[PDB]
């Protein structure tokens, strides 16, 4: 299935011979590049300074 | 004619980035293959609806450069070159009057509004210059007063009426189109059917989205 | 497919694998938003704008009429479930 | 000529049906949709629906009824949902097929059993006849239609002015090839000399715009002189 | 889709021809019909 879109089409239709047309084989999803965490300034800052 | 050509996939809607939900949905079988197939059939059905309705004409026709139609005004229904999109003033106001990312994607219509307007303009040009003949084979040019006299002959009123009253019927048709213009522009409930269809589809999608906020 | 292979962009989406063609052809595989793809000549898939039809300018006039001199008794097969 | 055209048209229908696999596209799509629905319904028997196994006999031989009933209930709910979905799809598809069947009945009624004046209802063109042909789980119509082919451009006028009184065509179109004005039926070029038989007088000349001076033949004077 | 079949029939019988079906194309003896593209639909100006 994963070799090329044609084989993905064959796996989707479950037929080795696929007729000419357009077939929604899968969905394109962009993965998150990284993770960002944001939190406010530390209000109760311990007076270590 | 064509509802919103939508398509919805389970794997994103029911389950987000989570994979455990996808695995548990997998054990349910091919419900979602059925749903995607049904919605794809609906979308292809919408495209087929648009083609069956508008594409009765095989060869796109162009209106003559000079509008010497014996008195009739079609400037309201013919495309307006001034606007960037070649839509008629009536079509323009019709578009003006009519007024979600969780796997719910709106597939664009195969025929864009510009090409649908092109089909409509071809049908209008065929009706104006040829009449009924363009739908039954070759397009055969015929003066508009003549084909309107033939429409009278079709409804059992002899050709006497039109040729004797060409100017009067021209003015009556023109004022009728102008009154369509005014009643469409002023009254907002004129496009009730299309507004109801769009509202029904939008509220169905909105309900589907809000279902993600239900505990069940 | 890997990116950069004849990438072409339309309103329907980013069409990869078929080179855009300025010429208009009849729709074979409807991409969407007015783009249609066909397998044409050595051989590659071409994505093009729809050709709604041959633009026929009907020679309208206030005294122009066309009357056919011949017909074609064409049997049209309509299949209905 | 018309018999030969009709026969050649039927032969071309035969050849096109034989050559093109997708000629019976509508019927094959209906059969494929029904088969896909049935195959999906059958396959749902293989889906667990959250139960331990998708075959009732195994769980019935594996689990005693007290705790077996929860798994059987999972399978019952899943298979009942699948069957309800299948039955609803079949009901909607059968509504579509019933619309198609009422359409086929109407097409038979005023195309096979009559001649339909509804344009493009039975074949692209001025419909002449329709021959039903039984096909697997459907019907096929051979809409014999009259499609004009070779058009000739002519000069036309809304009327004809003779002796100051407008003459309109009783049935047809006023056309001319240049210096000779002829009245012709709308859908076939058969020029005929202008006569009071196919022209009815209507009003005065000046009322209509586009009228052209001409002569209209009247048959009585050749008999009057003789 | 029933409405779209109705609209296709309406163009076929009124834009592409003249329909004698009473009250099919506008209240009155139908003369013509001008399609007008509208968002997700069509609008007919049934000249009657
Ligand atoms: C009208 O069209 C028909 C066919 O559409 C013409 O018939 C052809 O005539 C030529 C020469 O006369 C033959 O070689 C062909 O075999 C004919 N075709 C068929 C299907 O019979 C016809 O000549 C055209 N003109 C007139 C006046 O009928
Ligand atoms: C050093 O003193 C300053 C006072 O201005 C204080 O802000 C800072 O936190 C002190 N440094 C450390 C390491 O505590
Ligand atoms: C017909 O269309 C408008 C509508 O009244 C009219 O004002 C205009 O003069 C006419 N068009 C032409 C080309 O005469
Ligand atoms: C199509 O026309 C544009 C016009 O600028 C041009 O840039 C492009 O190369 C053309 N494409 C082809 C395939 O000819
Ligand atoms: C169509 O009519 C025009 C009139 O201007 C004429 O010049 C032309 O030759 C006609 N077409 C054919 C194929 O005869
Ligand atoms: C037009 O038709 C008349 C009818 O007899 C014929 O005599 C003439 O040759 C035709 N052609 C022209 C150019 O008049
Ligand atoms: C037809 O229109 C032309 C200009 O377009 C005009 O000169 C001529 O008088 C008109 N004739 C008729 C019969 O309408
Ligand atoms: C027909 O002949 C009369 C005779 O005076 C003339 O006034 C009129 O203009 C002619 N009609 C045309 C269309 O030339």
């Amino acid at each position: 299935c994963a070799l090329d879109p044609l084989s993905e089409t064959k796996c989707t239709l479950k037929s080795f011979t696929v007729e000419k047309g357009i077939y929604q084989t899968s969905n394109f999803r962009v993965q998150p590049t990284e993770s960002i965490v944001r939190f406010p300034n530390i209000t109760n800052l311990c007076p270590f300074g | 004619v064509s509802m919103t050509k939508t398509s919805v996939d389970c794997t994103m809607y029911i389950c987000g980035d989570s994979t455990e939900c996808s695995n548990l949905l997998l054990q349910y079988g091919s419900f979602c293959t059925q749903l995607n197939r049904a919605l794809t059939g609906i979308a292809v059905e919408q495209d087929k609806n648009t083609q069956e309705v508008f594409a009765q004409v095989k060869q796109i026709y162009k209106t003559p450069p000079i509008k010497d139609f014996g008195g009739f005004n079609f400037s309201q229904i013919l495309p307006d070159p001034s606007k960037p999109s070649k839509r008629s003033p009536i079509e323009d106001l019709l578009f003006n009057k009519v007024t979600k990312f969780n796997g719910l994607t709106v597939l664009p219509p195969l025929l864009t509004d510009e090409m649908i307007a092109q089909y409509t303009s071809a049908l209008l040009a065929g009706t104006i210059t040829s009449g009924w003949t363009f739908g039954a084979g070759p397009a055969l040019q015929i003066p508009f007063p003549m084909q309107m006299a033939y429409r009278f002959n079709g409804i059992g009123v002899t050709q006497n009426v039109l040729y004797e009253n060409q100017k009067l019927i021209a003015n009556q048709f023109n004022s009728a189109i102008g009154k369509i213009q005014d009643s469409l522009s002023s009254t907002p409930s004129a496009l009730g059917k299309l507004q109801d269809v769009v509202n029904q589809n939008a509220q169905a999608l909105n309900t589907l989205v809000k279902q993600l906020s239900s505990n069940f | 497919y890997s990116t950069g292979s004849n990438v072409f962009q339309t309103r329907a989406g980013c069409l990869i694998g078929a080179e855009h063609v300025n010429n208009s052809y009849e729709c074979d595989i409807p991409i969407g938003a007015g783009i249609c793809a066909s397998y044409q000549t050595s051989q590659s898939i071409i994505a093009y704008t729809m050709s709604l039809g041959a633009e026929n300018s009907v020679a309208y006039s206030n005294n122009s009429i066309a009357i056919p001199t011949n017909f074609t008794i064409s049997v049209t097969t309509e299949i209905l479930p | 000529l018309i018999a030969n055209q009709f026969n050649s048209a039927i032969g071309k229908i035969q050849d096109s049906l034989s050559s093109t696999p997708s000629a019976l596209g509508k019927l094959q799509d209906v059969v494929n949709q029904n088969a896909q629905a049935l195959n999906t319904l059958v396959k749902q028997l293989s889906s667990n629906f959250g139960a331990i196994s998708s075959v009732l006999n195994d769980i019935l031989s594996r689990l005693d009824p007290p705790e077996a009933e929860v798994q059987i209930d999972r399978l019952i709910t899943g298979r009942l949902q699948s069957l309800q979905t299948y039955v609803t799809q079949q009901l909607i598809r059968a509504a579509e097929i019933r619309a198609s069947a009422n359409l086929a009945a109407t097409k038979m009624s005023e195309c096979v059993l009559g001649q339909s004046k509804r344009v493009d209802f039975c074949g692209k063109g001025y419909h002449l006849m329709s021959f039903p042909q039984s096909a697997p789980h459907g019907v096929v119509f051979l809409h014999v239609t009259y499609v004009p082919a070779q058009e000739k451009n002519f000069t036309t006028a809304p009327a004809i002015c003779h002796d100051g009184k407008a003459h309109f065509p009783r049935e047809g179109v006023f056309v001319s090839n240049g210096t000779h004005w002829f009245v012709t039926q709308r859908n076939f070029y058969e020029p005929q000399i202008i006569t009071t038989d196919n022209t009815f007088v209507s009003g005065n000349c000046d009322v209509v715009i586009g009228i052209v001076n001409n002569t209209v033949y009247d048959p009585l004077q050749p008999e009057l002189d003789s």
